[PDB]
RNA sequence: UGAUGUUAGGAGGGCAAAUCCGCCGAAUUUAAGCAUAUAAUUAAGCGGAAGAAAAGAAAAUAACUAUGAUUCCUUUAGUAACGGCGAGUGAACAAGGACCAGCUCAAACGGUUAAUCCUUCGUUUGGUGCAAACCUUUCGACGGAAUUGUCGUU
RNA sequence: UUUUAAUUUAUUCAUUGGAAUUUUUCAUGUCGAGUCGUGUUCUUUGAGAUUGGAGCACUAAUACGUGUGAUACAUUUCACA
RNA sequence: ACGGACCAAGGAGUCUAGCAAAUGUGCAAGUGUAUAUGAUUCUUUAAACAUUUUAUACGCAUAAUUAAUG
């Protein structure tokens, strides 16, 4: 069908056409607010691969994130501790930039909604650009649909602050299995807790 | 301060438990021992004392 | 039981058995295995000689199920049979037993001891040693390899 | 340290008191568990609460001679008894979509287990007093007389258990059949001394076949 | 070690083909889409460079092409496959 | 296409934490000193849920005659490994049990006819209530969403 | 009072649409990209010419492909997914 | 040389893990019924009783030595 050709074209990104298009997109994304809504998905084929559906309760937003590392928070760059802990200027965060982009729109601006997924739409020396899918759990169009209404249960509130979206699965260590990820399930802290435990019989 | 992980119980060898039960039934069949535990059985006929 | 503890005997005495001049202070020589190689050296040397240093090759992911191998000597080989069944093989000279030690949990037959003279026997196993196999051949038997 | 003792080793250097667990209720819990799985039976109203599992060997040279229960029959074992995976689930029969059959012996063994199970159960019709034939390999329904006279017999729960080994550990032979000119140690050592080159020749055979 | 699928095992515990002796048991739409995408997209810059080096046509040129593809992509493997693909493309162009 | 609207209908905000999920992040102490190490992927700090939460239907083991989603108990084992190879640290596979369950989208296929969805206003049945109230149940109309892709098949 | 198991009756007629297996016929289609991976820097792990995560630069293949098989390479066989 | 004006009550070698020696007990080339399951166990009983209807769960012992193929 149609979507296959878009998928093959977007695989290049260094052809003349795709380079021109990406330059034009990335210029205009700079002038708009940090968090703004769009009316349609700008990559319909890539959005279908994730959970996006053309139904009344689905919306798209766009977010802009700043790149690089964050300096450690000590005043005047003075650490009071041992030389192993005196590092600053190359400390690196546990979370992705994609997860931070999802949380910029998910925490307060659209507390009405629930976060599903996001995808890359461009980048630059200063910023990275994404697009986030949100679903409304109070509209009856999604609430009557037997395929998509798992999202309207309260155990799925704020998936992007508990690590439950795809980008959260990536940095939690749950994208690999077996002998390379042996101590990560059901969570790192719970696996650690099970191994510290001392169990002790009554009669002994 | 007292703690709940004081070892409250013991585990006993199965063969010794069976030995003790057996040697305890045998002591039930000696007239002088039953008298020396405080039972008032002076008028009894036989100490094993089977009933229909 | 607190009833029989040694400390109850020293209840009226001043020092509780630890001495006037050298008291019972807390950690007067270090913590754990602290001072070895410096001031605990003699204890380490005369009770645990080969403690310091390393020797040999590394084995990075062992998997011990690959080399599990319990053994049995030829001493204990006729004792696996019951006495009554052990008895009739003595009188009759035309029949020999065939023994499968892998049904009993043994893997390799090993060759210490003495077999009865002129009393044949046939043995199945995964591994044999040279001496064991010779001793089985001497009394008129045969070794069979299985898997 | 000062005496002839073993060198100390204890792993008590963190805050170990926060997570200690004394087990006071290991028998209370088994009473509770027994009562729950007994309550299930009175709600199933005659049908058992167990499910049929296959017989498989254990994976290692340490255990390969003994067998145990697996988690479900393969597709090829089910078709040997004229069953479909979807239909079989509605009976207490399990399905494993990813086990294989590398030998004939396991195939026949599990086919026989399935046939023995399928031959010893009576079917109760969906709508009462309306008996019909089966579907997807399910036996046909039973009439009310057999259903009445089989509710008083004791169910056989022994069919669900794993097979018992009966291989003997000794036997008898005639002395005239003994082979004298055999050398086991020499064979065992010549076989090891020859493995590398046989592997090489097998790889050359594989290369030749691929073209 | 190795085993043979034919010729059943021998009941010995060691060696080649050992073990117990159980019985053993044994797109034109893609090219149409590729051609349309080739009309639309063209060639990536490093691909253009690789084509040039392949066109020069010596052994030093082939070695440099391999090194360049390896550097751009990583992985000797990936670079070798890329060199083969470009060689086929350039051969086809000359006909 | 964006702004605007005391337009009609709705959502978020705060409290509480023993058990749960994500981030941030020490030093006391031990090494008889001390800087790597240890304390600890811990305490304090900031966010988010439920009667449980998280995990979960193989880009998994093994090297055998082979097993077969996740979780937890017994063991593997203070073992393979890490370490001023010092003080110290330290998992995985097989084995025995508790329980036992499997599925959807995307991508293929359907154009003598988007089959799909939602709001508002109507009607048509039987049961339960003293009452309040509730359950079940087809059939319409006008308006809108949707071909920049809903629904059916597998 | 709550609910859940057996046991007790369904008779006659009337459509319309679904499904499993079997006999033969013709078709080998699809399979998630600034992702995977590599270099480099910092953390974390029992993980060792680097166990997982993260920042920056470079940037794939199309199932005969891709990934894993605990010591860094080149040319290959095999198994598993 | 330091503490002590007087009286009453309180007040300090204990608990858990892991190893060894000594001694008492049971069985003995074996020994210990783990987690579970069973029962005409169920105030006490959170105790006690049982073990899957030529019999391969696991620990320690029954064999040592070597970096190691063995
Ligand atoms: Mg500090
Ligand atoms: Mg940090
Ligand atoms: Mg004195
Ligand atoms: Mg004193
Ligand atoms: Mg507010
Ligand atoms: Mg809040
Ligand atoms: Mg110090
Ligand atoms: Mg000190
Ligand atoms: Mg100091
Ligand atoms: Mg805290
Ligand atoms: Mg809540
Ligand atoms: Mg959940
Ligand atoms: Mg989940
Ligand atoms: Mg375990
Ligand atoms: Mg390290
Ligand atoms: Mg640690
Ligand atoms: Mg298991
Ligand atoms: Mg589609
Ligand atoms: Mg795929
Ligand atoms: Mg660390
Ligand atoms: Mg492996
Ligand atoms: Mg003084
Ligand atoms: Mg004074
Ligand atoms: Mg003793
Ligand atoms: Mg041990």
């Amino acid at each position: 069908g149609a979507y296959k050709y878009i998928q093959e074209i977007w695989k290049k990104k260094q052809s003349d056409a795709m380079h021109f298009l990406l330059r034009v997109r990335t210029w205009e994304y700079r002038q708009l607010p940090v968090v703004h809504r769009v009316s349609k998905p700008s990559r319909p084929d890539k959005a279908r691969r994730l959970g996006y559906k053309a139904i009344q309760g689905f919306v798209i937003y766009r977010v802009r994130v700043r790149r690089g590392d964050r300096k450690k928070r000590v005043k005047k760059g003075i650490v009071h501790g041992k030389p192993k802990h005196q590092g600053v200027h190359k400390q690196k965060s546990t979370r992705n930039l994609k997860s931070v982009a999802e949380g910029k729109v998910g925490k307060s601006i659209c507390g009405n909604l629930r976060v599903l997924n996001s995808y890359w739409v461009g980048q630059d020396a200063v910023y990275k650009y994404y697009e986030v899918i949100l679903v409304d759990p109070n509209h009856n169009a999604v609430r009557n649909n037997p395929k998509i209404n798992w999202i309207c249960n309260p155990v799925h509130k704020h998936r992007e602050l508990r690590g439950l979206t795809s980008a959260g699965k990536k940095y939690r260590g749950l994208r690999v299995k077996g002998h390379l990820s042996a101590k990560s399930r059901p969570s790192i802290r719970a696996n650690w807790k099970r191994r510290q435990l001392i169990k002790l019989r009554k009669c002994r | 301060p007292t703690k709940i992980w004081r070892r409250w119980g013991r585990k006993v060898n199965l063969k010794e438990k069976r030995y003790a039960v057996c040697s305890s039934i045998a002591a039930s069949g000696v007239t002088s021992l039953v008298l020396a535990r405080g039972h008032r059985i002076s008028h009894l006929k036989e100490v094993p004392l089977v009933v229909s | 039981a607190t009833r029989f503890k040694k400390n109850r005997k020293k209840r009226g005495h001043v020092s509780a058995g630890h001495g006037r001049v050298g008291k019972h202070r807390k950690h007067p020589g270090g913590r754990g295995k602290a001072g070895g190689l410096h001031h605990m050296r003699i204890n380490f040397d005369k009770y645990h000689p080969g403690y310091f240093g390393k020797v040999g090759m590394r084995h990075l992911n062992l998997l011990k199920n690959r080399t599990y191998c319990p053994t049995i000597n030829v001493d204990k080989l006729w004792g696996l049979l019951p006495e009554e069944k052990k008895k009739e093989f003595s009188e009759n000279k035309d029949i020999a037993p065939v023994i499968d030690v892998t049904r009993k949990g043994y893997f390799k037959v090993l060759g210490n001891g003495k077999l009865k003279h002129n009393q044949p026997i046939v043995v199945k196993a995964r591994y044999f040693s040279s001496v064991a196999e010779k001793k089985i051949k001497a009394v008129g038997g045969q070794c069979i390899l299985v898997a | 340290v000062a005496h002839n003792n073993v060198l100390p080793n204890v792993h008590l250097h963190k805050w170990w008191q926060r997570h200690v667990r004394v087990n006071f209720s290991k028998n209370i819990k088994k009473k509770k568990r027994r009562l729950l799985r007994e309550k299930r039976r009175k709600a199933n109203g005659g049908t058992p609460i167990e499910k049929l599992h296959p017989i498989v060997h254990c994976p290692t040279q340490r255990y390969n001679f003994r067998t145990r229960l697996g988690k479900g029959f393969t597709f090829e074992e089910l078709k040997g008894a004229g069953l479909t995976p979807r239909a079989a689930q509605t009976i207490g029969i399990c399905y494993d979509k990813r086990r294989k059959n590398r030998s004939e012996e396991s195939l026949t063994k599990n086919v026989e287990r399935l046939l023995k199970y399928k031959n010893s159960l009576v079917m109760i019709p969906l709508k009462k007093n309306k008996a019909k034939k089966g579907i997807g390999g399910i036996p046909a329904d039973a009439d009310k007389n057999t259903i009445k006279e089989f509710r008083n017999k004791k169910p056989l729960l022994s069919i669900f258990k794993k097979e018992k080994n009966t291989k003997p550990f000794y036997e008898t032979i005639e002395v005239s059949k003994i082979d004298k000119e055999f050398l086991a140690y020499k064979t065992l050592r010549r076989a090891k001394l020859a493995e590398r080159r046989k592997n090489r020749r097998q790889q050359k055979k594989d290369i030749k076949f691929k073209s | 070690g190795r085993k043979s699928t034919i010729k059943p095992a021998t009941g010995i515990a060691v060696g080649f083909n050992s073990g117990h002796v159980v019985t053993k048991r044994n797109s034109k739409r893609k090219e149409l889409i590729k051609d349309v995408v080739r009309e639309i997209t063209g060639f990536s810059p490093y691909e253009k460079r690789i084509i040039e080096l392949i066109k020069i046509g010596t052994s030093a040129s082939t070695k440099r092409s391999l090194k360049y593809a390896k550097k751009k992509l990583g992985t000797h493997k990936r670079g070798k496959a890329k060199r083969e693909e470009i060689q086929k493309v350039v051969i086809l162009q000359r006909r």
